[PDB]
């Protein structure tokens, strides 16, 4: 999907950086459901600036 | 385990505790009831002649006082009797309990009678 | 549940009230709520709620209802 | 062998660590995400604890913390002493004490403010002060300004060294561990020079300098004319002329003939009946025997030679067949843990402020302060809170060792392991007599209420219905009234007026007499146990179960201050001992309150008051009134609130806008105990998006308060509003009526 | 509740400064919270709290025993609103303990286990003290207030 | 000096000096012209 | 006894089972993530509710849910 | 590996006795039994407060619920570096072992075990609560 390091927008209603924009640490290739790891300058309410994301849940922009 | 301790594990004391009418194992319950009614209504008489409203009124302070410690035990075997009826559904049983009952009631009238006397 | 407790404003002022002596000075007279029995009283305090004009101990009522049945048309 | 043992240039003295906000933390040295950061950068300060594990980093912490605490202190003396020098009446009040009132603050002429600035006398305008300075100056024989100016030029100068200590002991020359842990040591040192040598140090000041001059001072001689204190130290025939003992000189001393000294050390009691306070002489020669029994004391614990106890040696000598193996451990747990040192000395040091509050109203040692109802009411209310907040803080670090230095493979089968071991006997007959306690006491007072209401009078708990005397108290009372004729022959008088006897006044007014004691007394005393036993309850519980319950076993893991462990298991908030600490608060609040308004009514009503017989301030209403609800709250909330209420455009208008402005920020507690952060978050989205709709959204993203933070939040504008609430309204009555 | 008693300060007591005939009273007094605290709350539950005294007793004494009644309910609901659950079954659990090892009074046994009250029935039963207080307190020193001084 | 003034430059001492600033002309405004209701 | 629940954004950390006072949960082979670990819940019955599991979770959002349901004996937590 | 038992001879940790011991629950419905065999003799909390020694060899303690099993369990495991495993005993005699059940402690994969109570969706794909209303009892959409 997206490559390493380029902006991307989260379409999951229910995350905390949804409508929000990250940058993509990697997409793993093999069948996972969530392959696209993108990290966020702030933290949730958990403490955690990383999530893992479907290919229909990031966009490039 | 339990913490062993003189108060708990006393000989005088269980022998004490053997000895109360709640720990025969082998007597009526009507007999432990009736015990344990003359005991506890003679006992009662006494803070409702000596404190109640009508303390300081001559020839009707100890009527009224044992009038109000009978009613109080009429309210126990009641209290009693619906204990036993939510609880078991020889002292442990629901006959044995509602004897228990009947008993405590007799004792305890027997017992506020016998302080009016007194 | 309403009307049971309609019933009983309407039975407690009819009883124990002072109503058909409400309508006469209706400036001067306190209306009565209803009666009170209270076995844990002192005589200051039957003498006291003994407003008037009352037998015994009474309840001054706050609700309104004397004004409200006597504009509707009660005696 | 102790000695002096010391690390060389451990820290330097650089502002790079400054520009640095959160360095002592690992977590809080990363920089700031979301605005908890903060709260947490000043929540965690000064624990220690969690900055290092070496107990040795921490003590040399915790040393210089101690000095800047001094140095503030002394700040603040220095302040007391200039502002009572520059900007006071005290020469005034000097030539004048029972008709000119304590003023030491003065305010600047805008906005209106000025009219704080009361008329105090002495051709002064300020406002009246309460915490009785001048009657310590005037006791220790100070006469002018410049005196009090010298001594705050010299507290200003011990202040910058105690600053200067400070930073020496922790960046220059910070001691060793194995320095801290010479207990014995200390001990010495602390009771001989501390204790011993500071009541010894006093009793020269009092003997030499504060015993001529308020001889002088009762003997009714001009201030300005009494000769300066150099002089009586230089010439001792002025000194033989007031006592002749000081012509003999220290002869007697040495040869041990010191009755002769009986000229200046009394044995009377009482009080100056022409002023109201303790005879110096009396104080002089109390100073000198705790001076000389406390230089004895210091001599116990053996340090570089054979002679001396050995801490260790005692506690583990005393091992009895029901404890096992008693107090084996308990030394090692007193020199390595710093919170267990912190509870005991915060109890102990708690209780003495409690002790010192009711000694010193009972007691009054200072000239002209019997007579100053403000200053008795302000010093007995102000060390009764210190004290009980202090005890709360015992119960806190006892908790925080519990959690964080209780440690059972060195501590086995000991006392402590016993305590933890049958704690559900003593919290379950703690809480038995808490409710016997609750039902009795409270139940009476319902009690009379009731009767009371009902036309009933003669059916009430009161002196002239069902009477409950203090039979006890009484026989207390009379015994150390007789006192003086059998069991101590050599007083002339008894320790204490209020034992019983007859009556000192000063300028029309009542000092002390008599404190008499019946059905309210009784009452009142056992809500006041009611109370405290509940607060032992309550942090007791939480030291005992702060490690492990039957609802949490793993208690200890979840640390000493957390908000709970989930709503699972029907619920577990305020589990944690910290939420111990916090009801204990509430609960000393409670206790404390009911406590001061004793006082307040009990000395308005059968103590204070003028003379022509004695007409008491609120005429002896106490005896009958303090038996109900009502009676409280009419006679002495309701009637005594008349002052504060009506205080708008006089001097006192300020305890008005305090006494609104408490009960604002006590409601305003209410937010925040009520309720919980989730509510907050979520409104805080809301704003948030509101900030992101025009570009101020903040880089640091707002979060609502913790739960634990939101507790505490909760409990201090709690404590601040109540307790500034009472402030306002005991000084504005106590100087209106006083 | 806050709000309801707001309204009902400022209506009672412009109406009581109507029914006295000086509305100056509420006209120079209303315009600072001082003057409410003196002027509607401390002035007008003079009469009330003298209800019984320990010199007789009148017929405003039940508004009386009814507004510290009112001030009692509201004080123990504080109790359910400030503390929570956890302090209060660790007690429970050491009651359990309690009467279990009691002789002569652990032949009696419960039906249903003792637990504390949940957080969201700790909630209601709060606000339910907290209302039941207030509402009393208001309607006693309303009552008491305007049927004593009219 | 450089870390002094990195110091300075944190948020409760500019806060208290800022304050310190405001409320002082507020002080000095009300002083010179005492107690202004209109204009 | 109480509801619990995991969802596929399972991530296979582990975080949820030693965060467990109760041995509840336990990680099953799976082939839906990179550490080929799903986490499952087939003792509920000893649940309380306490959400330390929901704590330990990393997933934005929460891959195990506990809604709180009927009360026990074993999921009140009573020794008695 | 095969599923143990219970040995009822097995010698307890040395302990004073506490007041937070076994209440009638363990009379009436159940209680537990922690096990585990020591390489010495080592001082260790106890849960329900106090200090013991364990035996070299097996040890044998009885609980009153599962936390403290677990409390216990977690403490011996990370502490000590031991390999505990407690059951479940009810006053017929009826013994359930459990922890752990498939032998492998839960905290890492072992084949075998079938996976329960897991939803193959996301929380935000549940359904609205209008769509399980009127069952035959409450239900939260994520019981579907
Ligand atoms: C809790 C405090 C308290 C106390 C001490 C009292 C006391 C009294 N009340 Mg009052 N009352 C109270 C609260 C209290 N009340 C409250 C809160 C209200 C409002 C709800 C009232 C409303 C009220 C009314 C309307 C009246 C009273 C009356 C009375 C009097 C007689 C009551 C009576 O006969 O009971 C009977 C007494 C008992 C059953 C005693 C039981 C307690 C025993 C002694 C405990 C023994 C423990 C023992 C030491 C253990 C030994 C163990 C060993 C054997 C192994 C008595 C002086 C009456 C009166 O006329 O007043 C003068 C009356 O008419 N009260
Ligand atoms: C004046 C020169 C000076 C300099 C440059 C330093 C520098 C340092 N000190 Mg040292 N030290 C000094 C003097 C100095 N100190 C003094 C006078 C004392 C005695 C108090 C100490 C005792 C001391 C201790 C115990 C520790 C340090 C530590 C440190 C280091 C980090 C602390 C920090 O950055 O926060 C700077 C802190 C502040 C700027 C706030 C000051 C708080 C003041 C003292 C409290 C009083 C304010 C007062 C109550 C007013 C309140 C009014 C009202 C609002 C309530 C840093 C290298 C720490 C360290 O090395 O950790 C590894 C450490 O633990 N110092
Ligand atoms: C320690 C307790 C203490 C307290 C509560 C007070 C309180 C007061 N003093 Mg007193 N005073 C004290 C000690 C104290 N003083 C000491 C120790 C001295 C000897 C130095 C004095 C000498 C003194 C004089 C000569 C006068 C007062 C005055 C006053 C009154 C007004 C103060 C004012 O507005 O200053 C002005 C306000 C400021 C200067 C605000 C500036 C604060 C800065 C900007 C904070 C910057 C933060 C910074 C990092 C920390 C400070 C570092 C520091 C080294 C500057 C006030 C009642 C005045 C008075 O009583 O009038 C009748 C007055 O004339 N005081
Ligand atoms: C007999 C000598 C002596 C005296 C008078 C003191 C006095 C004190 N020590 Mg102790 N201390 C001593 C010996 C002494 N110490 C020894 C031998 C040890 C090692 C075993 C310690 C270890 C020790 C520790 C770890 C701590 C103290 C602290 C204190 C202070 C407690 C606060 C207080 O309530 O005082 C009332 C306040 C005063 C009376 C102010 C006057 C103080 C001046 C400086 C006179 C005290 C004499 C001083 C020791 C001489 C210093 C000379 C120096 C230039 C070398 C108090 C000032 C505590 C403290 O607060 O440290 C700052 C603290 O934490 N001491
Ligand atoms: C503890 C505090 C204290 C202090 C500081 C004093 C001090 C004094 N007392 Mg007092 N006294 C005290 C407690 C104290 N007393 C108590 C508790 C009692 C009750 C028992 C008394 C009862 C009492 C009586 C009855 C009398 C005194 C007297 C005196 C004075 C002379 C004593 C003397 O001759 O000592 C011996 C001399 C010394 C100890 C000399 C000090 C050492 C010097 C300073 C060393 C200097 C060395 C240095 C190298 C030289 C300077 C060099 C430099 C210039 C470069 C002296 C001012 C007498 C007096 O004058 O009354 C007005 C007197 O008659 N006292
Ligand atoms: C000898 C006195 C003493 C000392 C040295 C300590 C020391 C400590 N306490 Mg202890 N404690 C004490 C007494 C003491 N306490 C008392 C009297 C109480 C009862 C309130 C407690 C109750 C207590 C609790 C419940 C806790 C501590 C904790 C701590 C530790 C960290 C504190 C910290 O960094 O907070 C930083 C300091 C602050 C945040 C100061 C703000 C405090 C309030 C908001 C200010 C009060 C308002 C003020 C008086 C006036 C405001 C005026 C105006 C602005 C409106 C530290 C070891 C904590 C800990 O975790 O220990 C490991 C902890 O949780 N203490
Ligand atoms: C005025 C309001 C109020 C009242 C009545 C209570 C009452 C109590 N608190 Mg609570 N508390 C309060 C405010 C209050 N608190 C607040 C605001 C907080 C938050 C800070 C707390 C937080 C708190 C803690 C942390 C603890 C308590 C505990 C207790 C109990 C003490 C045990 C006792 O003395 O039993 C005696 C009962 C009473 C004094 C209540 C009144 C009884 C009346 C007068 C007589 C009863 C007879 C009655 C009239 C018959 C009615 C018949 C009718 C139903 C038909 C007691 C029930 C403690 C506890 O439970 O341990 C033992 C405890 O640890 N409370
Ligand atoms: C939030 C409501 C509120 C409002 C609208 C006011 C308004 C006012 N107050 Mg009040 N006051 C308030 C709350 C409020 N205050 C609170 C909460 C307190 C307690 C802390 C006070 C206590 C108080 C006092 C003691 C005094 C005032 C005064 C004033 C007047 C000041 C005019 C001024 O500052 O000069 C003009 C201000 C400036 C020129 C500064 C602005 C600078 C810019 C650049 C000007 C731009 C203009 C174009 C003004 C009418 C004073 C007064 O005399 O009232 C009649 C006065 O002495 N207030
Ligand atoms: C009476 C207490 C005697 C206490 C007493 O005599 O202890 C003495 C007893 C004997 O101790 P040993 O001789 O073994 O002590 C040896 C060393 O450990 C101490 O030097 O110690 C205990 O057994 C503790 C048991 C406390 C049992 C509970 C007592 C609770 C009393 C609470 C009521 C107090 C009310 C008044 C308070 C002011
Ligand atoms: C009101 C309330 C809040 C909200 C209160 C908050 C978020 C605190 C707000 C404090 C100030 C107002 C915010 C920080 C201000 C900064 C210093 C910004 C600078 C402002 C300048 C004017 C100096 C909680 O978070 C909460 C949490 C748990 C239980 C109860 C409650 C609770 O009652
Ligand atoms: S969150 Fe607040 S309420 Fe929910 S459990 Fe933890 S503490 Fe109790
Ligand atoms: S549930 Fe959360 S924590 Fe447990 S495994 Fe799946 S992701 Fe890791
Ligand atoms: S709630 Fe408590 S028990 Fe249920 S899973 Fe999360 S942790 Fe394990």
């Amino acid at each position: 999907g997206p490559k390493r390091g380029s902006l991307v927008k989260i379409l999951r209603p229910e995350s905390y950086w949804f409508n929000q924009v990250g940058k993509v640490v990697s997409v793993d290739q093999s069948g996972v459901r969530y392959p696209v790891v993108v990290r966020f300058e702030n933290q949730n309410y958990a403490g955690v600036t990383t999530n893992n994301y479907a290919l229909d849940e990031v966009v490039a922009a | 385990g339990m913490l062993e301790t003189p108060v708990t594990s006393a000989p005088i004391v269980a022998t004490y505790l053997s000895n109360l009418p709640a720990y025969r194992t082998g007597v009526a319950p009507v007999l432990r009831g009736v015990e344990i009614g003359l005991a506890h209504g003679f006992l009662l008489a006494g803070p409702f002649i000596k404190l109640g409203p009508l303390r300081n009124v001559p020839e009707t302070a100890e009527i009224a006082g044992s009038l109000s410690a009978a009613g109080l035990v009429l309210i126990l075997a009641l209290c009693l009797s619906i204990y036993g009826s939510a609880q078991f559904q020889p002292l442990f049983s629901a006959d044995g309990w509602s004897e228990f009952a009947a008993g405590f009631l007799v004792g305890g009238e027997a017992g506020v009678a016998w302080a009016y006397v007194c | 549940i309403i009307f049971l407790w309609t019933s009983g404003n309407l039975f407690h002022v009819a009883w124990q009230g002072n109503f058909e002596q409400w309508v006469t000075d209706p400036v001067h007279i306190r209306p009565i709520a209803h009666a009170i029995w209270d076995p844990h009283f002192g005589q200051p305090a039957v003498e006291a709620f003994t407003r008037g004009g009352a037998s015994g101990p009474v309840n001054i009522s706050t609700s309104g209802v004397y004004q409200w049945w006597y504009t509707i048309g009660m005696r | 062998k102790v000695k002096i043992a010391v690390d060389r240039n451990p820290v330097e003295t650089s502002f790079e660590k400054w520009a640095k906000p959160g360095h002592f933390s690992r977590t809080l040295s990363k920089g700031p995400n979301t605005t908890t950061w903060i709260w947490n950068l000043h929540a965690d300060a000064h624990d220690f604890d969690s900055h290092t594990s070496d107990l040795e980093e921490i003590s040399r912490k915790v040393f210089s913390a101690h000095f800047g605490q001094l140095g503030i202190i002394f700040i603040w003396l220095s302040g007391m002493y200039f502002h009572g020098a520059r900007f006071s009446n005290y020469e005034a009040w000097l030539s004048d004490p029972t008709h000119i009132k304590p003023s030491a603050q003065v305010v600047w002429p805008i906005v209106g403010q000025e009219i704080l600035n009361g008329d105090v006398g002495g051709g002064f305008q300020g406002i009246q002060i309460t915490s009785g300075f001048f009657q310590l100056w005037r006791a220790s024989g100070i006469t002018s300004e410049l005196q009090l100016y010298t001594t705050a030029i010299g507290g200003l100068v011990m202040a910058a060294a105690m600053f200067f200590a400070g930073w020496f002991h922790y960046h220059k020359a910070a001691p060793k561990l194995e320095w801290f842990q010479n207990v014995e040591s200390m001990l010495n040192h602390h009771l001989g020079g501390l204790l011993g040598l500071g009541s010894l140090a006093w009793a020269g000041h009092q003997i030499h300098v504060s015993l001529p001059v308020n001889k002088l001072l009762d003997a009714g001689v001009d201030p300005k004319e009494i000769p300066l204190p150099h002089d009586l130290l230089l010439n001792r025939a002025i000194m033989a002329d007031l006592y002749p003992s000081f012509a003999k000189g220290i002869a007697p001393f040495f040869t041990l003939n010191w009755s002769e000294y009986s000229d200046f050390l009394t044995f009377k009691g009482g009080l100056n009946p022409v002023t109201g306070g303790l005879w110096l002489s009396d104080t002089a020669h109390h100073h000198v025997a705790i001076a000389v029994l406390f230089l004895v004391a210091g001599h116990m614990y053996r340090t570089n030679w054979g002679i001396g106890h050995s801490m260790k040696e005692i506690l583990e000598a005393h091992r009895g067949p029901f404890t096992g193996e008693g107090h084996v451990g308990l030394y090692e747990i007193l020199t390595t843990s710093w919170h267990a040192q912190l509870a005991i000395n915060l109890a102990l040091f708690g209780s003495l402020s409690i002790i010192v509050a009711h000694h010193m109203y009972a007691m009054p040692p200072y000239p002209y302060l019997a007579t100053d109802y403000g200053t008795q009411l302000s010093l007995f209310t102000h060390h009764t809170w210190i004290g009980g907040f202090c005890i709360v803080g015992a119960g806190a670090h006892a908790a925080i060792f519990m959690v964080r230095d209780y440690d059972p493979t060195n501590n086995y089968n000991n006392l402590l392991d016993r305590v933890i071991r049958h704690r559900d006997a003593i919290i379950s007959h703690l809480n038995w007599v808490c409710i016997f306690l609750g039902f009795h006491s409270f139940g009476l007072y319902i009690h009379n209420d009731t009767m009371s209401a009902l036309g009933r009078p003669q059916d009430m708990f009161s002196d002239t219905a069902i009477q409950l005397q203090p039979v006890f108290a009484q026989w207390i009372q009379n015994t150390h009234f007789l006192a003086p004729q059998l069991t101590a022959p050599n007083a002339l008088a008894a320790t204490s007026l209020t034992w019983g006897g007859d009556l000192v006044a000063v300028g029309g007014k009542v000092a002390m007499m008599p404190i008499s004691l019946g059905t309210s007394d009784f009452m009142v005393h056992h809500i006041h146990a009611f109370t405290i036993h509940v607060t032992v309850l309550i942090l007791l519980k939480g030291v005992l179960f702060a490690r492990s319950s039957r609802l949490i076993p793993d208690k200890a893991n979840l640390g000493f201050r957390f908000p709970c462990d989930g709503p699972g298991r029907g619920g577990t908030c305020q589990v944690s001992a910290w939420d111990h600490v916090f009801l204990g608060l509430f609960w000393m609040y409670n206790s404390l309150s009911i406590v001061i308004f004793h006082f307040s009514w009990k000395m308005q009503s059968d103590v204070w008051g003028t003379v022509t017989g004695v007409s008491h301030i609120t005429g002896g209403n106490f005896a009958q009134s303090a038996n109900t609800i009502n009676g409280w709250l009419r006679d002495f909330l309701w009637a005594q609130s008349s002052q504060v209420i009506q205080s708008y455009g006089s001097a006192l208008s300020a305890y008005g806008l305090i006494f609104l402005g408490a009960h604002f920020v006590w409601a305003f507690s209410l937010m925040f105990l009520f309720s919980g952060r989730g509510y907050w978050q979520e409104l805080i989205e809301s704003i948030v998006w509101a900030h992101n709709k025009l570009k101020v959204a903040p880089a640091i993203q707002p979060r609502a308060l913790s739960i634990t933070q939101g507790r505490a939040v909760g409990v201090a504008h709690y404590l601040l509003g109540g307790i500034a609430t009472t402030w306002s309204f005991f000084l504005a009555r106590i100087i209106s009526v006083g | 509740l806050n709000t309801i008693g707001w309204v009902t300060f400022y209506w009672h007591w412009k109406h009581l400064t109507l029914w006295q005939g000086n509305v100056a009273q509420f006209d120079e007094s209303s315009t600072y919270l001082m003057g409410w605290l003196r002027d509607y709350l401390w002035l007008n539950s003079s009469q009330l709290i003298n209800g019984y005294n320990p010199f007789g007793m009148n017929s405003l004494s039940v508004w009386a025993w009814t507004f510290l009644f009112g001030h009692l309910i509201y004080a123990t609901g504080f109790m359910f609103l400030i503390s929570w659950r956890g302090y209060w079954q660790e007690l429970i659990e050491t009651l359990v303990w309690a009467h279990e090892k009691t002789p002569l009074a652990n032949l009696v046994y419960w039906k249903d286990k003792p637990v504390a009250l949940s957080i969201v029935q700790a909630r209601l039963v709060g606000l339910a003290h907290f209302s039941v207080g207030y509402i009393f307190t208001y309607a006693a020193f309303l009552i008491a207030s305007t049927s004593g001084r009219f | 000096m450089k870390d002094f003034t990195t110091y300075l430059s944190t948020a409760p001492v500019i806060a208290t000096i800022w304050f310190t600033f405001t409320a002082g002309l507020l002080i000095e405004i009300n002083r010179y012209f005492p107690d202004p209701l209109v204009f | 006894a109480h509801i619990v629940k995991i969802y596929d954004t399972c991530i296979g950390c582990t975080q949820c089972v030693r965060a467990c006072p109760l041995d509840v949960l336990e990680m099953v082979p799976w082939d839906g993530c990179k550490a080929s670990q799903m986490a499952s819940a087939p003792r509920t019955e000893d649940c309380v509710g306490c959400k330390r599991c929901e704590t330990a979770c990393p997933t934005d959002f929460l891959s195990v849910r506990v809604y709180l349901g009927s009360e026990s004996t074993r999921s009140m937590g009573l020794s008695y | 590996w095969t599923v143990p038992t219970l040995n009822p001879d097995t010698p307890s940790p040395i302990f004073g006795g506490s007041t937070g011991g076994l209440l009638r629950k363990a009379q009436t419905e159940e209680f537990y039994v922690i096990t585990w065999e020591a390489k010495k003799e080592q001082i260790f909390e106890m849960p329900t407060g106090g200090a013991a020694i364990m035996r070299q060899g097996p040890n044998l303690l009885k609980f009153g619920k599962k936390e403290q099993c677990l409390a216990l369990t977690t403490q011996l495991r990370n502490k000590f570096k031991l390999t505990p495993c407690f059951y479940r005993v009810f006053p017929d005699g009826k013994v359930q072992y459990l922890h752990p059940a498939d032998g492998v402690y839960p905290e890492k994969v072992n084949a075998g075990r079938v996976g329960a109570n897991q939803n193959m969706r996301r929380i935000g794909q549940n359904v609205n609560p209008i769509k399980v209303k009127f069952s035959g009892r409450m239900m939260s959409p994520a019981e579907i």
